RNA sequence: AAUUGUCGGGAGGGAAGCGGAUGGGGGCCGGCGAUGCGCCCCGGUCGGAUGUGGAACGGUGACGAGCCGGUCCGCCGAUCGACUCGGGGCGUGGACCAGCGUGGAUUGGGGGGGCGGCCAAAGCCCGGGCUUUCGAUACGCCCGUGGAACGCCGUCUCCUUGAUUGUGGUAGGCAGCGCGCGCCUCCGGCGUGCUUCGGCAUCUGCGCGCUCCGGACGCUGGCCUGUGGGCUCCCCAUUCGA
RNA sequence: GAUGAGUAGGAGGGCGCGGCGGUCGCUGCAAAACCUUGGGCGCGAGCCUGGGCGGAGCGGCCGUCGGUGCAGAUCUUGGU
């Protein structure tokens, strides 16, 4: 016999893949696979680990807060995976650059409007 | 120059013992700063402290071995476990042999086989131990790096010993296997390697 | 951007042989092994010659007056060594120790 | 072209002289004054172009695999040192189990060539393995027979009649083989007996 | 065809794990049913009891699946299927289904012969 | 299906059945187990340029130009290639099972040698002195740089053996070392430095090779329709378990 | 590279039954069912197949659904 808990083996679940079954999703997470493995940069192993959560866990960002972090920052890529929802309380929409996995109408059409792209994680 | 000092520490030796029996008095060995521990006794109905101890010694299986530099706190600790092991003061040719035969590294908590120089040097090059002379002189002189050096070292398996046990569950003083052998547990790690 | 391509590192784990039994692994692993090999063999291969022809030389490591110094030492060591207790301090036990 | 090895081995893959001595041998330094101070340097040997091999008439669906170097060869086979020319073998095995025939050599392929002699005890020019044989301390003198163009090519099949160049060969070898085999006295009996354990015998104590 | 699989295949058990008193009770059929009795032997692995199957007993994975011949069975019902193994010959052989007619099944065993597959049953209806 | 009759096989000293290992008998299996491959000669069929025209078409580009390209058909030269076409020669070759050889890994034995430590062994023997006994002719002590042979412990090494086993399949890698690149009188010797005076990884570079060197290869035999080989199938017997 | 005990209990991946939406097939040159000291695959749930009988239908695969898996309940009905 050997002292060890549980043989020595873990017991922490976490998650490996995506458990949607978007096949777009899918290319994406291939796409960062291969971005981490070749490139081993701690942006895209964040991004790909993120890709894999459950909805709970890649909140939606408001536009007004998005604006409000982007402050003295509009010549960076902002970059969040999950949804970005519009806010009818933010007033003035200044050029933004942002990459996300989805756009609410709204936001998408402010964006574009105030001069900013809206692009995915290919693009990214 | 490892295996020149090894022979003039022998002779040095004895020339201190034979010059203080000519001045007459008595020269006192300097006191074993290495120990080598094998654990003796199974993993059944364990006492809480007498298993912390000996996962905190990595001794977790029966005829498991480690070296075990010589200080107050490691003696006190390996004093509530000695029922559990039996320890002694390793050869230059025990613990060579070890390294040799049976001595597996640690690089990233996997456990490879010493068959190449670069695997120690991967690991213990920055503290200028780069061969596998360099460990077994860091590990018999108990050097600045031992912990390094010793922690790199995965612990032996040894096999049964091959011409048995007397009694594991006597004292070595009365006979029997657990405890401090000192000079003799070399014949025992000939017997187990 | 990506980092250089890699080929060989699936590389299969290499068996483990005891240097003790093979010499080439033995040498790899320390190459002065060769030399004290080299030098034990010929010290004894000196050693037997010597031996045989019995031409050996009268070698004399210590001098004559220190030689009977260790002598007299070892024997005063000895002579303590196998000393024994006058058995005075056990008074009711004299007669039975026989020290009278 | 140096005639005697310059480091002879005290034992197998070990040299008798250091790196030191070998270079003074090998005079290295003589190289070194005659070029110049450095060392003559030599080009690498051209290889030589694969052959213009003509394409394969079939296509493989599948990858064979192609097996790993190996890079040990085979010595060739050892012969025990109680095995000399002129020595008495006892054969352990085949039909002629029991019989003590005389050696006369070692085949290439590490087979033993043996003689009854065929007169003696019907044993002719045969090949035997070493490890179905018994070597004794009996030994009888060769010098007289010639066997040198006897190898192991004399044996092999050509695929029921023996020829009669082969009884003529046998006769010829033999006739010395017996005429050495007369000069001690019983001889001719103890190779025409056969070898047989009988009660209370053993092997582990029978000296031979 | 010349099968492509070199390895040995090693069995480690080739008796069947029968389920327990299945001997004793007709109505207890032989198909492996773990015990779940908190008092079984057979669960509690008393020696000279029945033995229970564990995956310790798996085929090595080379030659898992691996029929006596070095080929891997495909069931083809027709001859259109047929023509799947004309680029795995050497690694894969045609078993045909049991309900085939012997009509097809000669059209079957012809469009083998000349894509040169194995037919394990070939010799079936005729 | 339970259950029953008949025939055939088999077993049975106060249960039967069952797990594990072989064996006897039976039953079954030919993808159960190959006969091809390469190089030549002869004969028979089918096609043969980078040349020249036609039909349709593609890669790229920009479902444009340009460049490049394959399939099929018709001709002048070229006289070659292929055939699961036939015949004749040389070489080589299969599955399974054994024996043997040389080696790797792991492991259990056997026979030696060198060195060191000890009261710098103890003892024994050789000489010089002192001592003088009851189990009567002893115990004995030291002086010699006196001499051989051990004992235990430690350590460094040589040789020789039995057993289990080959996991992987694009590497001539790593480590160590020989021959040539100089000569002589070739069991060896000749140069520069450091040495404990024995020796030393101090000079140690290239080409070609060798090995205990990034996991087994080689040879031979038996047999292939047989009273052969195999079996997870069936009935039994036996040892152990139950 | 390390490692392997499991009642109550939890979970994952799989096997099997009957429908529905699709898809690919089989069958009077013999389907389902049943029978068989024929053979094989899988650790296993099970699966593939030879032979027989039977004499009219049946299966694989992807989704999806359910009155979907028995050795027990002095269980039910029938049979012995
Ligand atoms: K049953
Ligand atoms: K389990
Ligand atoms: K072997
Ligand atoms: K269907
Ligand atoms: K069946
Ligand atoms: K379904
Ligand atoms: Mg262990
Ligand atoms: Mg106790
Ligand atoms: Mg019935
Ligand atoms: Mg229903």
């Amino acid at each position: 016999g050997i002292d060890l808990k549980a043989g020595g083996k873990s017991k922490k679940t976490k998650r490996t893949a995506p458990k949607s079954d978007d096949v777009y999703l899918k290319l994406l997470v291939k796409l960062y696979r291969f971005l981490v493995r070749r490139t081993g940069s701690k942006f895209n192993a964040v991004i790909l680990k993120r890709l894999f959560m459950s909805k709970i866990n890649k909140p939606p960002l408001s536009l007004s807060r998005l604006i409000s972090y982007a402050k003295g920052k509009e010549d960076k890529v902002v970059v969040i995976v999950g949804t970005i929802t519009d806010d009818v309380r933010a007033y003035e929409v200044p050029a933004l650059k942002v990459c996300a996995l989805r756009f609410t109408k709204t936001a998408r059409a402010r964006i574009e409007k105030a001069g900013g792209e809206c692009l995915t994680f290919d693009q990214l | 120059q490892y295996a020149k000092e090894y022979e003039a520490q022998e002779r040095e030796l004895i020339q201190l013992k034979r010059e203080a029996r000519l001045k007459g008095g008595f020269y006192v060995d300097p006191e074993a700063k290495l120990l080598f521990i094998i654990r003796i006794r199974g993993i059944n109905a364990m006492a809480p402290q007498t298993k912390k101890i000996l996962q905190l010694l990595r001794l977790r299986q029966i005829f498991n071995g480690v070296f075990l530099k010589v200080n107050k706190a490691t003696v006190n600790m390996l004093h509530r476990v000695e029922p559990y092991v039996t320890y002694g003061y390793p050869n230059l040719k025990s613990i060579r042999e070890l390294i040799y035969k049976r001595g597996y590294g640690k690089v990233e908590k996997q456990r490879i086989a010493l068959t190449d120089n670069s695997v120690i040097e991967q690991v213990l090059g920055k503290h200028g131990i780069i061969c596998i002379e360099d460990l077994v002189h860091e590990i018999i002189t108990v050097g600045p790096h031992f912990k390094e050096a010793n922690n790199f070292l995965w612990p032996f398996q040894l096999k049964a010993p091959l011409g048995g046990l007397k009694k594991k569950r006597n004292h070595y003083v009365e006979g029997g296997d657990a405890g401090n052998r000192e000079n003799y547990i070399n014949e025992l790690i000939r017997r187990m390697n | 951007v990506v980092r250089p391509i890699k080929k060989d590192v699936n590389k299969r784990a290499t068996l483990k042989k005891n240097p003790l039994k093979n010499l080439n692994v033995l040498l790899k692993l320390n190459p002065y092994a060769k030399t004290a090999r080299r030098m034990s063999l010929l010290a004894e291969a000196q050693r037997v010659k010597a031996k045989k022809e019995k031409l050996d030389k009268k070698r004399h490591q210590v001098t004559k007056e220190e030689a009977s110094a260790i002598r007299a030492a070892g024997t005063s060591w000895f002579k303590t060594m196998i000393s024994d207790s006058d058995y005075t301090e056990f008074e009711n036990f004299t007669k039975w120790l026989g020290v009278t | 072209a140096k005639k005697s090895p310059r480091n002879p081995e005290l034992i197998r893959g070990v040299g008798k002289l250091s790196r030191s001595k070998m270079y003074h041998k090998k005079g290295l330094w003589a190289i070194k004054k005659k070029n110049g101070g450095s060392f003559p340097v030599h080009k690498k040997a051209a290889a030589v172009a694969p052959p213009a091999v003509k394409p394969p008439k079939f296509y493989p669906a599948d990858d064979v695999a192609k097996p790993l170097v190996n890079k040990h060869k085979p010595k060739p086979t050892k012969l025990r040192a109680s095995i000399t020319p002129g020595t008495v073998l006892i054969i352990l095995a085949g039909r002629f189990k029991g019989k003590r025939v005389v050696f006369l050599k070692q085949l290439k392929s590490g087979l033993l060539l043996v003689s009854g002699p065929f007169k003696l005890n019907g044993v002719p020019l045969r090949r035997v393995n070493q490890a179905y044989v018994i070597g004794t301390s009996t030994k009888v003198d060769i010098s007289g027979v010639n066997v040198e163009k006897i190898d192991d090519k004399y044996f092999a099949k050509q695929a029921n009649v023996l020829p009669q160049g082969k009884k003529d060969d046998q006769k010829a070898v033999d006739e010395a083989l017996i005429k050495a085999v007369e000069c001690v006295p019983e001889l001719k009996a103890y190779l025409s007996a056969r070898f047989s354990l009988k009660s209370c015998m053993k092997p582990h104590e029978l000296v031979f | 065809a010349v099968p492509l699989l070199t390895k040995k295949v090693v069995k480690k058990r080739v008796k069947r794990f029968i389920r327990p008193q299945s001997d004793r009770r007709i109505t207890v059929k032989e198909s492996w049913r773990r015990p779940k009795g908190i008092d079984s032997r057979v669960r509690r692995k008393f020696k000279g009891c029945v033995l229970m199957p564990n995956i310790g007993y798996g085929s090595d994975k080379k030659t898992r699946h691996y029929l006596p011949n070095g080929f891997k069975k495909f069931v083809v019902h027709n001859a259109s299927e047929l023509e799947v193994l004309m680029m795995h010959n050497r690694t894969y052989c045609a078993e045909i289904a049991h309900n085939v007619s012997t009509r097809k099944r000669k059209e079957i065993v012809e469009r083998a012969a000349q894509l040169d597959v194995v037919i394990t049953n070939k010799l079936a209806r005729l």
